[PDB]
């Protein structure tokens, strides 16, 4: 059981570069895939960067080489890099873990078991 | 050491190899990770007594004095991660009665002793991964009656005895991938109720467990890297409320009837490789799935309340089994992807995907589709990618497609009428059967597979107004001139010369291809500036066919003429064989003619242009008729090469004068018209060089029936037996 | 309780316990490295060494002397090392030769060689 809180992120203008940071308290294990969801207005949550235990990054079409996934177990906690922000990319950010599993962690939501609250990024066009 | 305002002290990385001193009397946190300590003597925490969280990771800690950590009643998280510690500190750790975490995973640990993990109450996650334990703990586990998170899940673990969880009731979580467990009693997982999380992950498991029917309320079961093959029927009896299965990733054979049946919470059912599996999965109860994934077995229906339940379902991936008919596809209105490949479907009937909004893409490819209904696809809006490949088909609808983005057809053949663009107006990949389909699209960039080219042109067969005049005089002058030859040498119907006999041979051999470049020139003219619906029609019917074979014979004719032609200017040279270089003629015609129907025999040997001559090839093929042919011809030209310096070397008659030099003046010239041409044909065999499809064919187009064209002349011209012909020809008809 | 050690023989004195616990042996610690159990005795009188220590030199243990007496001949270089004397009164646990076990221990001498 981890509680898997985040902060970070804000309204920032496009093209800009913005960070979030995901931080375990729980349990805390470092050895499971986490990801990140984002939730559109009006839309359902989708996958946008998983990483797995050894470090294996897998990226959304939309967001892929534009985004970066980066876990510190030593710490203790997950970050996600944005760079050259659309107005697109305006939603809610969630933060998920799961269960151990090497393979190319899947982007549907229905996979990971813990989910932190979110966190909102306003991208003004 | 750095400090902190909120009685966190934080001192890793600074190099200590010892508790520091001179710290404040209270403090809640202390941070000694990458400070090299050795050991911790007596005592060495008396100073702090309110201290809630030690983090001793990272040093290479071997000896914790067994009163070391005395005093700290108030201790919350103890981290030992990253050190030495050979064994459990078993006295050490007894008497914190109020620590929960217990991290001692990156150590060393071989044993486990007995006495370990007593007096502690209130400990909930317990870490002992990455060590090297042969055996599961069982009584200081045991001893642990609140314990909800462990992970035993790198060690050396190898079975798991019966009743080595019973006193973890309040367990949550497990974890036990990456060791080498081969067994489990049936009563290993006895007594650990609500445990929600269990990770076999990596193990040898051969035989599917049945501990896990002792487990009530169980969201998540891990077996994923194992030897696991047969999954028997109701081997999730016991779990109701499970969430996800993960199975990928071993060699399963079986699955049974109704293993995944009664789930009501599971999400996602992925099999693959289950090659011996007969009946479809009895999926009743099971309606919250959101994605099947099936196997390459022998499955050959669908149940039509597929998506009657299944409200959800979001993907299905049916793929290498073999399916035959499809269902009506009515409702499943969240149903985004469908994947049928090399599936045996022999149509799509127009009520099979009625319906299927928000279907994204489908995959049809490597099936036997014969025949698609004309509003197959009519309801379908949002549909992207498109892919019938391979499906051997003769006809496609364009209602209901004006919304893809990617279309592939690659391996249907049969289909050759053209397919307009009007309809497909937002394409940006397509892949055609053949090259001729494409060139409509042009190239929003439209991106084809089959490359259009200069060698599959669709505006103009011949090209630029230069060489398609440059083949009409080519054509014109090789037929009236070979026609002229023909009569007034064999007008004669008289004795008849070998030499005489011979330039009529070749004049009609030339004739053929005269009229082999007046075919070509025909369609080019009647395929003026809409060759795009021509091509096909042409390249697979037999007019290429024909062409392709008058061409090759008259060239293989004309060359085996013309050396027996050497042949018997060096045996007259030498010194009555009519009848003999008459069936010497009729042997070189009948093996220019087999050499001619051999791509017939072989597969596709015209259709690789449509000029419809084989040996000017593509990179790829190579041919081996092709490498034989030029090399035949090649030899033939150093051959009657040879032989005829050999004949100025022995000489050195006006008639014979005459004679053998309009003979090499034809030998002269054909193999300056033939080295350009078997010099382009061996080109692609060699990668350095590179020459431009264009100028190969312009080349090509204008040398081949060059000496046809062009040994008439040289006869009528500079041969005085033409005149004499001639005048006797006059004589006749007067 | 408390214990102090005292060819060469070393002999720890332990008058701490009131009788004699069992499993208790000695340990020798490399310098800034992990201790290791060169022997041990359990209340029976079971003697436990390791196979690559094990040699000329024995451990012996009496009641009424409650002194351990460890004698080494025909010491090596290679064995110079700090030794110590290790207890444990409560019962429940097996013998090894594991510090972690071990409940009391005593404050250690240096061994020389010739």
């Amino acid at each position: 059981q981890v509680q898997l809180q985040e902060s970070g992120g804000g309204s920032v203008q496009a093209g800009g570069s913005l960070r979030l940071s995901c931080a375990a308290s729980g349990y805390t294990y470092s050895r499971t895939c986490m990801a990140w969801f984002r939730q559109a207005p009006g839309k359902e949550r989708e996958g946008i960067a998983t990483i797995n235990s050894d470090g294996t990054t897998t990226y959304a079409d939309s967001v892929k080489g534009r985004f970066t996934i980066s876990r510190d177990n030593a710490k203790n906690t997950l970050s996600l890099q944005m760079n050259s922000l659309k107005p697109e990319d305006t939603a809610m950010y969630y933060c998920a873990a799961a269960s151990l599993s090497t393979r190319g962690c899947s982007r549907a939501e229905w996979e990971y078991r813990y989910w932190g609250q979110g966190t909102q990024v306003t991208v003004s066009s | 050491c750095s400090c902190d305002g909120d009685r966190r002290v934080d001192c890793s990385g600074k190099g200590l190899t010892a508790v520091p001193e001179g710290l404040s009397a209270f403090t809640q946190a202390l941070d000694i990770s990458m400070n090299n300590i050795t050991q911790l003597p007596e005592d060495a925490f008396k100073n702090f007594p309110f201290l809630e969280e030690l983090q001793l990771a990272g040093n290479d800690l071997s000896f914790i004095h067994p009163k070391a950590l005395s005093g700290l009643k108030e201790l919350k998280v103890l981290t030992l991660q990253n050190n030495q510690l050979k064994t459990v500190p078993s006295e050490a750790i007894r008497g914190l009665s109020a620590l929960q975490s217990l991290r001692l995973d990156a150590n060393h640990i071989t044993s486990v002793p007995e006495d370990s993990f007593e007096g502690l109450v209130q400990l909930r996650h317990l870490w002992l991964d990455d060590n090297s334990l042969t055996e599961v703990p069982v009584h200081p586990l045991s001893n642990l009656p609140t314990l909800q998170a462990l992970t035993l899940a790198l060690n050396k673990i190898s079975s798991i005895p019966d009743f080595a969880f019973t006193n973890l009731s309040s367990l949550v979580v497990l974890h036990l991938h990456n060791n080498k467990i081969r067994s489990l009693s049936q009563h290993c997982f006895d007594g650990l109720d609500n445990l929600e999380t269990l990770d076999l992950n990596y193990n040898n498991l051969g035989e599917f467990p049945q501990a896990i029917k002792a487990l009530p309320s169980l969201k998540e079961l891990g077996f994923h890297s194992n030897s696991i093959s047969v999954i028997p029927d109701g081997a999730f009896d016991g779990n109701p409320l499970l969430r996800t299965i993960h199975l990928y990733d071993n060699p399963l054979s079986f699955v049974g009837n109704s293993a995944f049946h009664n789930l009501s919470d599971l999400h996602s059912l992925v099999i693959r490789g289950a090659s011996m599996v007969q009946q479809f999965p009895n999926l009743t109860g099971t309606v919250h799935l959101e994605s099947l994934t099936l196997t390459g077995t022998k499955i050959s229906s669908i149940p039509n309340n597929l998506c009657q339940e299944q409200k959800m379902l979001r993907t299905l991936d049916l793929s290498y089994n073999n399916i035959r008919d499809l269902p009506s596809f009515n409702g499943c209105h969240a149903l985004e992807e469908i994947s049928l490949q090399r599936n045996q479907i022999y149509q799509i009937k127009e009520g099979t995907f009625q319906g299927l909004i928000s279907l994204r893409i489908l995959d049809l490819s490597r099936n036997l589709i014969h025949e698609i209904h004309s509003r197959a696809f009519a309801t379908l809006g949002p549909i992207t990618n498109l892919d019938v490949s391979f499906n051997e088909l003769t006809s496609f609808p364009t209602e209901g497609l004006n919304g893809l983005n990617q279309l592939k057809l690659v391996g249907n053949f049969k289909l050759k009428e053209a397919l307009a663009a009007k309809d497909f107006v937002n394409l940006r990949s397509l892949s055609v059967p053949y090259a001729y389909q494409c060139c409509a699209f042009w190239g929003i960039i439209i991106h084809c597979t089959p490359s259009t080219g200069a060698f599959k042109p669709c505006e103009y067969l011949l090209g630029s107004w230069m060489i398609r005049l440059t083949v009409w005089f080519i054509f014109l002058v090789a037929l009236f001139f070979n026609l002229l030859v023909i009569l007034t040498t064999f007008a004669s119907c008289t004795s008849l010369p070998s030499s005489k006999l011979f330039i009529g041979l070749i004049s009609v051999s030339n004739l053929f291809m005269g009229i082999y470049t007046g075919i070509l020139t025909f369609l080019d003219a009647v395929s003026w500036g809409r060759f795009a619906e021509f091509g096909i029609w042409w390249e697979t019917g037999s007019g290429c066919k024909v062409a392709g074979f008058l061409a090759v014979f008259s060239s293989e004719s004309a060359i085996f003429l013309l050396m027996l032609a050497t042949v018997e200017r060096s045996l007259s040279a030498k010194d009555n064989h009519l009848k003999q270089f008459r069936v010497a003629a009729l042997l070189a015609f009948l093996g220019a003619t087999v050499a001619g129907c051999f791509p017939l025999f072989h597969r596709g040997e015209y259709s690789a242009s449509p000029l419809c001559l084989p040996f000017p090839t593509g990179e790829t093929p190579s041919l081996g008729f092709t490498v034989t042919l030029v090399l035949l011809n090649s030899l033939a030209f150093l051959l009657m090469a040879v032989i005829y310096t050999k004949l100025y070397c022995n000489l050195e008659e006006n008639s014979q004068s005459s004679m053998i030099k309009h003979v090499a003046w034809l030998i002269f010239t054909n193999c300056i018209f033939f080295c350009p041409v078997a010099f382009f044909s061996f080109a692609p065999l060699i990668t350095a060089i590179s020459i431009s499809p264009e100028i190969m064919k312009s080349v090509t187009l204008i040398f081949f029936p060059l000496p046809a064209c062009l040994n008439p002349v040289l006869y009528v011209f500079f041969n005085p037996k033409f005149k004499e012909d001639w005048k006797l020809l006059k004589r006749r008809v007067t | 309780v408390q214990l102090v050690e005292s060819s060469l023989r070393l002999s720890c004195a332990a008058s701490g316990y009131t009788y004699s616990p069992y499993c208790m042996g000695w340990f020798r610690q490399a310098p800034g490295k992990a201790r290791e159990g060169v022997a041990t005795v359990d209340l029976d009188g079971s003697t436990i060494y390791a196979d690559s220590v094990k040699g000329r030199f024995t451990i012996s243990q009496d009641n009424a002397k409650n002194t351990l007496y460890l004698q080494m001949n025909s010491l090596k270089p290679e064995d110079t090392a700090m030794y110590y004397c290790a207890s444990r009164t409560r019962a429940g646990v097996t013998c090894g030769l594991n510090w972690a076990i071990f409940s009391y221990w005593g404050q250690g001498t240096q061994v020389t060689v010739s």
